[PDB]
């Protein structure tokens, strides 16, 4: 009966004695170091909301990218290191470019979803039964909503631990929290794109400490017709006095 | 009177060989008191017992909780024993913890003798006070009375030289940076320091990290057999407590992987 | 204490004889939900119940298909349980591309563990930590097993694996004689798994977003029921 | 103790020693067995001392000692597994030679190559000692009678005679005062029956116990054949 | 894997990795101590306080118990600066003392002098005590009193818990009543815990705070997966 | 990828000393003494053949030909030493043998055999070899040469050094038995007196092991009929010839 | 010392007496495993395992504790369940391919050695771990009966009578008495009764066991391993109890 | 610490990877570098160590760099590491130049850099850079002025006027009181004149320890030499 260190949470290989993985939970601990993002998935298209986080006013506001698209039907939201990101976005475009160029169709959302939870998988044994390619567990969630013809629009989190989930509305980063906790109230079936906007902007600035604006703030949204648009500052500043003039 | 403090050093040595002293010879030893666990990680737990089936050293009733720091008395040898089950916040309260509660409980009972145990682990002898490493063990002495010029001083580093060490033992001088330095140096530097107190015992031993009951159980042995202490009887039965059968988790649960060994 | 000093990897024994590296992974199993198999002499069924991370989020998929004789479902860790069921397709597929032959489920069983034996034994990887039970059928009829990622396989007629299993399976064990011989009725043999992962429910009701059945037969391929396809068995 | 890293690997300590080479050393007593090796005019033979103390054992299945070519013997000091690996790679090193050179290997070149071989595994990180003792005996085309050691430390030499195990002292003195006396490097004697029975005598008294068939493994190499003795065959030398 | 690596050999492990105070460690002198100033709460008015961490949040919904923020301890260390806040809050008629740990930033020490303050407080009028925490040296969840242990040896309880037990059971205002309830991986700070732990200390604690057990069920579920503490990587790596 | 690399084995002290080098040398220190004398016409190599008195002296040999005109002895780890005898052997043939039809002359042999040394110190797979080398050699446009070759990799020339248990003493006697004027004979009877003080035991023609470099051996050949062919420099000297000489 | 601490935490390492920690420890972990005996008759071999009974759930015919490697050969393990297995499909195929290499079924004493080989190279490095299964195995060929036992360190020998696992103690001192009392030999009938009898004293705390008895015989199975019938093994099961 | 920065593959238990912060930590210690793009040109400003009495200074190499005709790079951190990175991104650029006819845009050598210095952090046998470069320049047919920095984990941003190394934090906040994104410095003169007062808030002795570089369109590169940076110190002294 005497205390001593424990170093079970160290190697990415090693079991914890209940059988826990503990560098994937501090991987999510890293993801939860990251800016909040934030998606909502209705019958009219799907909404992703990111909040510009800079240390310096020098920085380009205009250079932050934690919206990215993968195909025209998909886009993504990350969360988290941004090179990890880097390379998961570009093994999503090379997925779906291929896919097209193979079958002449667009990829379903889940089907690219899987692939990149695939080579998230990477860390250890492959999918496929490839050898290890990763040192180490990645330290970005993504937020992938995308548009097919056989399941409509749909919104998909991602997770350094290759499982992925569907979301009706989910939130990722450092406001995580309070903003699910408000989504999970604020959500229903019968939202439209205007209203899912709004919800958006309104949970981003809740969990913002900073003052909202179309500088920290941006939108983005996925429809059928459109595709995937991520909103010019001049929309989003629109909407932001839309929303101040109602509230 | 002799007070005997382990320090936490590699393998938990010291404080297993406490486990070994109070379970062995439960019956002439028994609960005394809880000193201040400030300056250790706070430890509550319940009351330890041997194995082979005596009665618990904590003699009283509605007693149910044991905690970090605790000694232990001996009336038939008149012996102190210290256990330890955490270790200090932090180094920099070491000098704090032999000043503030140590020295004060030296004080309180007047004990004529301290036998400090300690531990070294090879691969960190930065400073090469081993100088023969075939030798497992060592032993320094150090009296008041016979040591009158060194006590009264004005006070050339890395290493030190105040303890006297028998020559079959494994180092000769001990390093600045070992705790036992930074202890002695409290000691000796201290403005209210017991006057019964008389002799201060210093018993190393040299080895590795494992599972160290028979480390420790050897150890005992050679502690006895070297009469380091004068009324220390020797040990036959050698019992351990309850606690050591969750060494290695439940006890039982071997049996639990029937998908694994048969 | 001294388990801390010998559980570093799984090339690493203790000095009492124990592999605890192996352990951990077999614990891995109690920390998914309940799946229970059963089957009768025509037919084998799974029963899963799923969980959602919360009421925005689906369900977990439990029930996967390996062949059109053949299916699995799984406990434990998502990673391991995606490759093993990745493996077993492949099989499947390399048997019937190169023999025209439908595989066997012992030899799948077998398979499997030699492939989660290795990583028990060598440094680099780790074991896998993913319980599965495996329904097919084959020229020797209907057959149930249990895959335990230490790399053991065990035929049954029923089990039920994951956290609170042990209620299900002691009403299985209890009840033999009954699901035993429900031979030619497919529905009894359903209710009786639906009955049994109820005996494993703690304050919680079936509903038709957490359960998922499946089953195989002599002239049924492997089918999976999910949402109003269960229905009528809640 | 090695006090650090060479606790596991083979790196020199601070006074200039590889300890696990001579953990290796202290590994190749473990079986508590003794051979000798004694060179006559036309044969060499070796004895090894057989311990069955277990009943429920075959003692046909008990042999420390291995024919490696049609000329060469072995006999190993250390446990029986690594003494089975090293046997198969000196069958393999002989007939390698063999296919390569156009001509049967001496017992010299093979004991010089697994010393090689051992210096690889002193040198290497990865790689172990094996904690045995080879003797390779033969009758040479080229050196007639002859007998050659290698250890785990990867050194190899060759002896008039020899004695290997925790009683190699005495027997090793023994033989030296029988040569002085008569003061030749090899035994005077025309038949292998006759070494044979001399090795026996002198191994039974340097231990100074008795021998019965069954204690006892007997291998003698002539210019032909290397070949194992049996129990009958053993019987009939003690008799004498 | 061909090898493993020559130079990856364990440390011992009798050392814990705990933040030092003082960036100087050859020094001889006495260590700076924190002092911990209690704020001045009207104390009789409570009746019972709980005392727990930051990763029980979850089980004290804020909306359900109308949670009140009333003050906070304060924590100084100075050493040759360190400052630390300690909120309170209280629902009805019992107080709520939540400390956040943290082993990489957070020395023990800290903890060890706010449970004493706090225990010295509370010892002036003598109300109800609720523990509330977790072990990972415990197989099982536990439930305690003053006259009752069900830990079994070697099991042991450390941490601001432990601090928290040690001072009302051998600190000078030993005697008070207490409960205390423990459930069973993690460093300080960043523990987890299982669903059917985190589920039976709802129950427990519905049942010691007086709440109907539906509505206090649904709130602390919900509460715990929303990206709580304890609830890391339970859903996306286990099915 | 854990497995594609492994961590140098030999890294720098704090005081900015190799660890294992220094290791190296001490095992060299320990071993038995060998010396080199260079003469005007010739160099000695000298070496006690320290040992079982059931050995056989002659089966096992310290001094090594490694060209017709070129020798070396050690002191350490006698298989490290085996190892570096063969590869110095083959790489004189591959890359000098091979090319310029001529053997290589003993400089560029003895930098083969310290890039061969120091490779060994640049590694997570080995560790330094222990061995320190005496080689001794002749060639066409540099005459007669005496280098030394530590575990380092480090070599340099000498008029005459000794390495091993005894070297501190015997250099001194070196030092004091020098001059530049000295003959074959002269050196070799030096030598003698140099090992006698070393030897501790029996110090007779089965215990001394001695090689020169001097003039051609025709004797050696193995075959007559061509004028330009020199025979071999290197030359062991036999039990016998040592006996005779000790006996002198 | 039993824990050979600073020595015992890596594969392939000597302690400062010579001794591989890691391979005792396995061998501890075999001790712990179930008890099983072999026992060699005149022209022939007999395996004798005990069983924990299981849930009924489990299927009667497909589980089964006797392993058999080749049409000749049978073998029985004690320790790691997936270890055993390993070992058991690399002799299959060691069998397999001398069978099919030279025409014969392999003599029993290369496969032993084919397999300690096997089991010794797991020694030898840091990336791996020593079995930690012992395995009996046993045969018939044309020069008889041999049966083996293989510990893992990669030591294997020729036994009169094995035993290995958690009531190894008796059940060895039982073949002892029975070596003893019969110096002529012993009949493959007289072995199964003998080795039922072994099992029953050594399981004698949780009284409820199951036996399960192999043989291959050239008299009684032609040289072929067989599982004992319905009727010899209760005929052994009744004179074990009596 | 507490045992989680071993190794560049472990994560912290709050998610930090400390490996990364020590490259950091070692690029803090290197001269201090500034970028600020104007209208119409970009300007990189160095702090260069006092030159010794005996340092040639013909050949010594300076701390701007040309990738290109078109792309300059900077640097802050280890010396040596910069050149193998310089090297590399020049490879890079004639590489794209010969796959795609067309000159590489400041954006696409930047992420090339990134890329370089992530992927040397995958493996735990080898070292990250412990640079951070500021790479300026101008897209080819475009007349935008573009300026990044990157950094030792691999992650690169874009930047109207950024600082890195040794007191870089005085001259961001210097630059972050007297600079306007709306209104960047309209002449070149402006933007060599604020980078200019921008060292000087931390550059000791003065003129001859800075350097200043020129990026216009059109592949227009100028080192400026002593005697013009001289002149602007003078000016802005004076007109303190």
């Amino acid at each position: 009966m005497f205390l001593t260190r424990s170093e079970y949470d160290r190697g990415v290989s090693t079991f914890s004695p209940e059988g826990r993985l503990f560098q994937v939970e501090y991987s999510l601990e890293a993801i939860k170091l990251g800016s909040t993002a934030i998606g909502i998935a209705t019958k009219e298209g799907v909404v992703l909301g990111v909040e510009k986080r800079a240390t310096s006013p020098l920085l380009e506001s205009d250079s932050i990218e934690k919206i990215v698209e993968i195909d025209r039907h998909i886009g993504c939201a990350m969360s988290g290191l941004t090179a990890d990101a880097r390379s998961m976005i570009e093994h999503a475009r090379t997925a779906a470019v291929t896919h097209n160029l193979y079958y002449d169709e667009d990829i379903n959302v889940e089907s690219l979803t899987q692939s990149v939870c695939d080579l998230a998988l990477r860390f250890g044994e492959g999918a496929s039964g490839e050898e290890r390619l990763m040192s180490r567990p990645f330290g970005v969630a993504l937020l992938i909503a995308g548009h097919d013809a056989d399941d409509g629009y749909q919104l998909f989190h991602a997770e350094p631990s290759g499982t992925f989930y569907r979301y009706n509305a989910k939130a990722i980063g450092s406001g995580s929290e309070g903003a699910q906790a408000e989504l999970l109230n604020e959500w229903h079936s019968s939202l439209t794109l205007k209203e899912a906007e709004l919800l958006v902007l309104k949970i981003l600035k809740q969990v913002m400490e900073e003052k909202l604006d179309e500088n920290n703030a941006q939108l983005s949204c996925i429809t059928k017709q459109d595709g995937f648009k991520i909103y010019d500052n001049e929309k989003t500043a629109e909407l932001i006095k839309e929303l101040k003039e109602k509230e | 009177s002799c007070l005997v403090l382990p320090l936490v050093s590699v393998g938990n040595i010291p404080q297993l060989s406490i486990d070994w002293l109070l379970n062995s010879q439960a019956n002439e030893w028994e609960y005394l008191e809880a000193l201040d666990s400030k300056y250790l990680v706070e430890f509550v737990g319940p009351l330890d017992r041997p194995e082979d089936g005596s009665d618990s050293l904590y003699k009283d009733a509605d007693m149910k909780y044991s905690s970090a720091l605790e000694v232990f008395y001996n009336k038939k040898r008149g012996l102190f024993a210290i256990q330890q089950r955490t270790p200090l916040v932090s180094v920099n309260y070491l000098n704090n913890f032999i000043v503030e509660i140590i020295l004060p409980f030296l004080s309180k009972y007047n004990i004529s003798e301290i036998c400090i145990w300690d531990s070294l682990y090879a691969m960190e002898d930065e400073n090469g006070v081993i100088v023969r490493p075939q030798e497992v063990y060592s032993l320094g002495e150090f009296y008041f009375d016979d040591e009158a010029e060194l006590l009264s001083n004005l006070h050339e580093s890395m290493v030190n030289n105040w303890l006297h060490f028998t020559p079959t033992s494994f180092q000769d001088k001990i390093s600045v940076d070992q705790p036992i330095f930074k202890i002695l140096f409290q000691i000796l530097n201290a403005s209210q320091r017991p006057k019964a107190l008389r002799s201060i015992k210093y018993c190393s031993c040299l080895a590795n990290e494992g599972d160290n009951s028979l480390d420790s159980q050897q150890f005992l042995q050679w502690i006895i057999s070297q009469k380091v202490i004068k009324n220390a009887p020797p040990i036959v039965k050698f019992v351990r407590p309850i606690s050591w059968q969750g060494a290695y988790g439940m006890a039982d649960a071997r049996d639990k992987f029937v998908d694994l060994y048969n | 204490m001294f388990r801390n000093n010998y559980d570093g990897d799984t090339v690493t024994f203790s000095p009492t004889g124990r592999l605890f590296q192996v352990e951990y992974a077999l614990e891995a199993i109690k920390q998914g939900s309940v799946t229970v198999g059963l089957r009768s002499n025509t037919h084998a069924v799974l029963v899963a119940l799923k969980r959602n991370a919360d009421e925005l989020s689906s369900y977990q998929k439990k029930i996967i298909k390996c062949d059109e004789h053949m299916g699995l479902s799984l406990a434990g860790l998502a990673p391991d349980a995606r490759v093993l069921s990745n493996y077993l397709r492949q099989q499947c597929n390399y048997s019937s591309l190169v023999f025209n032959r439908k595989l066997a489920v012992e030899r799948a069983g077998h398979l499997l563990c030699d492939k989660a034996q290795k990583n028990t034994q060598s440094y680099g990887g780790r074991p896998y930590g993913v319980g599965l039970l495996i329904i097919g059928y084959d020229k020797s009829g209907a057959h149930l097993l249990e895959f335990q990622p230490s790399g053991n396989v065990t035929e049954l007629y029923g089990t039920a694996i994951g956290a609170r299993s042990q209620g299900a399976k002691t009403y299985l064990e209890r009840t033999l004689d009954t699901f035993i011989k429900i031979d030619g009725n497919p529905d009894e043999l359903i209710k009786a798994g639906v009955e049994a992962i109820s005996q494993s429910l703690r304050d919680e009701s079936l509903t038709v977003d957490n359960l998922s059945i499946a089953i195989v037969g002599k002239d049924t391929p492997f089918t999976i029921y999910d949402g109003e396809a269960v229905a009528k068995y809640i | 103790s090695a006090a650090g890293y060479d606790r596991h690997i083979t790196i020199f300590s601070p006074e200039g020693r590889l300890y696990q080479v001579e953990y290796a050393f202290k590994a190749t007593n473990q079986t508590n067995i003794n051979s000798l090796a004694v060179r006559g005019k036309d044969c060499t033979v070796v004895i090894s001392q057989k311990k069955v103390p277990d009943k429920l054992l075959d003692p046909t299945t008990v042999s420390y000692i291995f024919c490696i070519s049609r000329t060469i013997g072995m006999v190993v000091n250390g446990p029986i597994p690594d003494a089975r690996n090293a046997a198969l790679r000196a069958k393999a090193e002989a007939a390698e030679f063999r296919y390569k050179y156009g001509y049967d290997m001496p017992c010299d070149v093979l004991a010089k190559r697994m010393a090689n071989l051992s210096q690889i595994y002193t040198q290497r990180a990865y790689m172990r000692p094996l904690g045995v003792i080879l003797t390779f005996v033969s009758v040479d085309e080229e050196l007639g009678p002859s007998i050659y050691k290698t250890d785990p430390a990867g050194y190899y030499v060759g002896y008039k005679a020899t004695a290997t195990g925790p009683k190699q002292q005495e027997i090793t003195t023994n033989l030296e005062n029988h040569f002085k006396k008569s003061k030749i490097d090899h035994i005077n004697e025309e038949s292998w029956e006759k070494v044979v029975e001399f090795a026996i005598t002198h191994m039974i008294d340097a231990l100074g116990t008795e021998f019965s068939k069954n204690d006892l493994e007997v291998g003698v190499a002539t210019k032909d054949k290397f070949f194992t003795l049996s129990a009958e065959n053993i019987e009939e030398r003690l008799v004498a | 894997m061909l090898f493993k690596q020559w130079n990856d050999l364990p440390e011992p492990k009798h050392l814990l990795d705990l933040p030092e105070i003082s960036k100087n460690l050859q020094s001889l002198e006495v260590c700076p101590v924190p002092k911990v100033e209690f704020p001045q709460l009207d104390v009789p008015q409570y009746s019972t306080a709980v005392i727990t961490t930051k990763i029980m949040n979850p089980l004290f919904p804020k909306n359900l118990l109308q949670l009140t923020s009333i003050g906070e301890i304060k924590t100084t260390l100075t050493v040759k600066v360190y400052g630390f806040s300690f909120p309170i809050y209280s629902f009805g008629k019992t107080l709520l003392f939540s400390m956040e740990e943290n082993f990489i930033s957070i020395s023990p020490i800290f903890g060890n002098m706010i449970s004493r303050s706090i225990i010295s407080q509370l010892a002036q009028f003598s109300p109800d005590i609720i523990v509330i925490g977790t072990s990972d040296k415990i197989a099982s969840m536990k439930v305690m009193t003053e006259n009752e242990c069900t830990l079994q040896p070697p099991e042991f309880i450390t941490g601001f818990i432990g601090s928290v037990l040690t001072q009302l059971i051998v600190g000078p205002s030993k005697g008070l009543k207490f409960k205390c309830l423990v459930a069973p991986e993690g460093p300080n700070g960043f523990e987890k815990l299982s669903l059917s732990d985190m589920g039976s200390l709802v129950d427990l604690c519905g049942q010691w705070l007086g709440f109907e057990p539906s509505r206090y069920s649904e709130e602390c579920y919900r509460l715990w997966r929303c990206d709580s503490a304890a609830i890391g990587a339970q859903s996306g790596l286990y099915i | 990828m854990t497995d594609r690399y492994s961590f140098s084995l030999t890294t720098f002290s704090p005081s900015g000393k190799l660890g294992q080098i220094d290791y190296a040398l001490t095992a060299v220190k320990q071993g038995v003494t060998s010396l080199g004398i260079k003469a005007t016409n010739g160099v000695v190599i000298a070496t006690e053949k320290k040992s079982s008195p059931l050995a056989m002296s002659e089966t096992l040999s310290k001094v090594s030909l490694l060209t017709p005109d070129i020798g070396a002895v050690y002191s350490g780890m006698g298989p490290d030493y085996r190892v570096l005898v063969d590869k110095s052997r083959k790489v004189a043939h591959t890359s000098y043998k091979r090319i310029y039809g001529e053997y290589p002359p003993t400089k560029l042999l003895v930098s083969e055999v310290a890039k061969i040394m120091q490779e060994a110190t640049q590694s997570g797979g080995v560790r330094p070899f222990g061995v320190s080398l005496l080689i001794a050699g002749h060639d066409e446009f540099n005459g007669f040469s005496l280098y030394q070759v530590d575990p380092s990799g480090s070599y340099f020339p000498w008029k005459a050094t000794a390495i091993g248990k005894g070297s501190v003493a015997a250099k001194t006697f070196l030092e004091k038995r020098w001059n530049d004027e000295l003959e074959l004979e002269d050196a070799i009877h030096i030598a003698l007196l140099t090992l006698k003080e070393s030897v501790e035991g029996e110090f007779n023609g089965d215990t001394i092991e001695l090689a020169i470099i001097g003039d051609e051996n025709p004797d050696l050949l193995g075959y007559t009929g061509i004028p330009t062919d020199k025979g071999p420099r290197f030359r062991k000297l036999t039990s016998q010839e040592i006996n005779d000489r000790l006996e002198a | 010392t039993s824990i050979g601490t600073g020595y015992d935490l890596s594969n392939s390492v000597f302690s400062p007496d010579g001794r591989n920690f890691q391979v005792e420890y396995a061998v501890k972990a075999v001790e712990n495993g179930t008890t099983s005996i072999g026992i060699k008759c005149n022209d022939g071999v007999v395996f004798a395992v005990e069983k924990l009974i299981t849930s009924k759930l489990l299927v009667p015919q497909k589980n089964v504790k006797i392993q058999v490697v080749d049409r000749h050969i049978g073998c029985v393990y004690s320790g790691l369940i997936p270890d055993g297995r390993h070992l058991v499909n690399r002799g299959r195929e060691e069998a397999a391919s001398f069978k099919k290499l030279y025409k014969t079924p392999i003599p029993i004493p290369a496969f032993a050695d084919r397999l300690g080989q096997y089991v010794q190279a797991h020694t030898l490095y840091n990336s791996v771990r020593p079995f930690g299964v012992s395995t009996i195995f046993g045969g018939v060929d044309k020069n008889g009966a041999h049966l083996y036992m293989l510990e893992p360190s990669g030591s294997y020998w020729g036994y009169k009578g094995a035993a290995t696992g958690k009531g190894r103690q008796s059940a060895k001192a039982e073949l002892e008495k029975l070596v003893d009392h019969h110096p002529e030999g012993l009949s493959a009938r007289e072995a199964v009764k003998q080795a039922a009898k072994i099992i029953y004293l050594a399981h004698e705390k949780e009284k409820d066991f199951e036996l399960e008895i192999s043989w291959c015989s050239l008299s009684e199975t032609n040289g072929l391993h067989k599982f004992v019938k319905g009727d010899l093994l209760q005929e052994a099961i009744d004179f074990a109890q009596k | 610490m507490s045992g989680y920065d071993r190794a560049l593959s472990i994560f912290s238990p709050d998610g930090h990877i400390f490996q990364v912060e020590y490259a950091l930590e070692a690029v803090k210690r290197g001269t201090c570098a500034v970028g600020v793009k104007g209208k119409n040109c970009v300007v990189l400003g160095c702090e260069r160590r006092s030159t010794l009495k005996l340092q040639d200074t013909r050949i010594t190499p300076s701390k701007v760099s040309k990738i290109d005709s078109h792309v300059v790079l900077s640097f802050s951190g280890l010396n040596a590491d910069s050149r193998i990175l310089i090297e590399k991104a020049r490879v890079e650029a004639q590489s794209h130049r010969l796959t795609l006819e067309d000159p590489v845009t400041v954006e696409y050598l930047t992420r090339y850099v990134a890329g370089v210095q992530q992927r040397y952090t995958q493996s735990g046998g080898v070292r990250p850079f412990g640079v951070s470069t500021l790479i300026a320049g101008f897209d080819p047919r475009d007349d935008e002025p573009k300026l990044y920095q990157t950094e030792p984990s691999g992650i690169y941003s874009s930047w109207s006027a950024q600082t890195i190394g040794r007191n870089s934090k005085t001259v961001r906040e210097f630059l972050e009181k007297n600079y306007d994104r709306k209104e960047p410095p309209a002449t070149v003169e402006e933007c060599v004149k604020l980078t200019v007062r921008s060292l000087l808030e931390v550059v000791q002795t003065g003129a001859k320890n800075i350097e200043i570089t020129v990026v216009k369109p059109d592949s227009d590169i100028v080192a400026l030499s002593s005697e013009e940076i001289n002149q602007y110190v003078t000016q802005i002294e004076q007109e303190k």
